[PDB]
């Protein structure tokens, strides 16, 4: 019944699953930070800091 | 243990595994010798205790050739032992 731009409104009146979805955004953000740091550390040249 | 005289007072069984076999001995005194004629240095032991490699480093907006410290990747297998030579006097100086 819902269109494609209203799908994520099923947790509007569900306090238990709002916490879950906000936790999911949190986990994705933390994973991105960790993986980006790991990828950056493998292409960095620390020989000349000048 | 620390000197050769009391190192010769130990077994191979009670020295094996401890790491003392890679150590150099220590002397005790302040006398003079003056080698006779036809003498030979024998039993010489050389033990390194610090290693460095020359390379480029940067302090503050500058670079200079500096010796940087390094860590040995192998184990206690780096001391020379049993070196022998023949002493002589050229003009008042000793040559090995
Ligand atoms: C933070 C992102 C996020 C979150 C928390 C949600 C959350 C939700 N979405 Mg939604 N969605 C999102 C992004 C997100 N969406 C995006 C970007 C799109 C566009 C493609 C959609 C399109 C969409 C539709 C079309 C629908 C939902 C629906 C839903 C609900 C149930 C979903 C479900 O059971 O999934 C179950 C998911 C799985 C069992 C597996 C998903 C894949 C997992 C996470 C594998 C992990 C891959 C990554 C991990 C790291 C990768 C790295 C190692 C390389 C829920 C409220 C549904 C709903 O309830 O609508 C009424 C629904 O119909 N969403
Ligand atoms: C904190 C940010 C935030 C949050 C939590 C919400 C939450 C909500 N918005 Mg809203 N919105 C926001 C910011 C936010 N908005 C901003 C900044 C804009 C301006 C562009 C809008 C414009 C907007 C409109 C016009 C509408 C909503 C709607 C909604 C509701 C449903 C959304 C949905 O189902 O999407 C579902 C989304 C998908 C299935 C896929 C979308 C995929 C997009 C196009 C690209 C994917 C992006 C990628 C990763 C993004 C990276 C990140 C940095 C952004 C929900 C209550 C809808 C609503 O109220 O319906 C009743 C609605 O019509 N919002
Ligand atoms: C008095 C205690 C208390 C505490 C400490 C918090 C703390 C928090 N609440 Mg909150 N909340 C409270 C009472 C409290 N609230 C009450 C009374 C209500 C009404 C029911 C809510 C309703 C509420 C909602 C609806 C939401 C929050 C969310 C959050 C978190 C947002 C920041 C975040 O995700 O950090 C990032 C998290 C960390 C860095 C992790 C920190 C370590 C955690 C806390 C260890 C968890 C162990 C513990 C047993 C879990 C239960 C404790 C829980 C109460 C925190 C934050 C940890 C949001 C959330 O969960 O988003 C994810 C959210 O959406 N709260
Ligand atoms: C302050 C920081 C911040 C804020 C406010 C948000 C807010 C949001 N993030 Mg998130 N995110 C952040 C940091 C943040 N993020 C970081 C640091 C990362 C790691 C890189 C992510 C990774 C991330 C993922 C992986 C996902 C989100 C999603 C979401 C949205 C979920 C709510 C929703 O349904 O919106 C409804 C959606 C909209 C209103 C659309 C917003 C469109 C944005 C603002 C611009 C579009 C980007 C770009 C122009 C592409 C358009 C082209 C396209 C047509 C092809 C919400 C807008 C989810 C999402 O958007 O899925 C729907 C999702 O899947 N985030
Ligand atoms: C899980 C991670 C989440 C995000 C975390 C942060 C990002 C992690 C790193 C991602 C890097 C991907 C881009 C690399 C940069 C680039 O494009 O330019 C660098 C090179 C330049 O090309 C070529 O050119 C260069 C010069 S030459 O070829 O030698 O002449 C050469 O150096 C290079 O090797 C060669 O490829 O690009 C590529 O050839 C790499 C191809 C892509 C590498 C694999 C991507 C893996 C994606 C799979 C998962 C998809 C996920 C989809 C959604 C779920
Ligand atoms: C891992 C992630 C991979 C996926 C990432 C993101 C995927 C998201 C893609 C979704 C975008 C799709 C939107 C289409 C969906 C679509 O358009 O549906 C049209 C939709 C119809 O609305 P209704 O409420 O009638 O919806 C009926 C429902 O059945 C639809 O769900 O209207 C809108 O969405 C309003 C916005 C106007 C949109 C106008 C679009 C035309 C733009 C111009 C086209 C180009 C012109 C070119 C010539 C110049
Ligand atoms: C489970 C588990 C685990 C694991 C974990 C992991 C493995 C994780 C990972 C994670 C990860 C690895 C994550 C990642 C993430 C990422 C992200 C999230 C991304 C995003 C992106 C985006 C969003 C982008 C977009 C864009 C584009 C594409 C283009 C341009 C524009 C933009 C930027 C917007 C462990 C063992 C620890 C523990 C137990 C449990």
């Amino acid at each position: 019944a819902l269109p494609w731009y209203r799908v994520h409104t099923v947790v509007l009146n569900d306090p238990g699953r709002l916490i879950s979805v906000h936790l999911m955004h949190t986990a994705l953000v933390a994973g991105w930070a960790g993986s980006m740091a790991l990828y950056e550390l493998a292409v960095f040249d620390p020989s000349d800091p000048v | 243990a620390i000197t050769k005289s009391e190192l010769n007072q130990l077994s191979y069984l009670q020295v094996k595994g401890t790491g003392l076999a890679n150590r150099c001995s220590e002397v005790i005194g302040e006398d003079t010798i003056t080698p006779k004629s036809g003498a030979r240095l024998v039993d010489m032991c050389i033990e390194p205790k610090a290693w460095a490699v020359e390379e480029e480093i940067g302090k503050a907006g500058k670079t200079e050739k500096k010796f940087v410290n390094s860590k040995v990747m192998t184990r206690q297998t780096y001391t020379l032992e049993g070196i022998e030579g023949s002493l002589k006097t050229d003009g008042g100086k000793i040559v090995f």
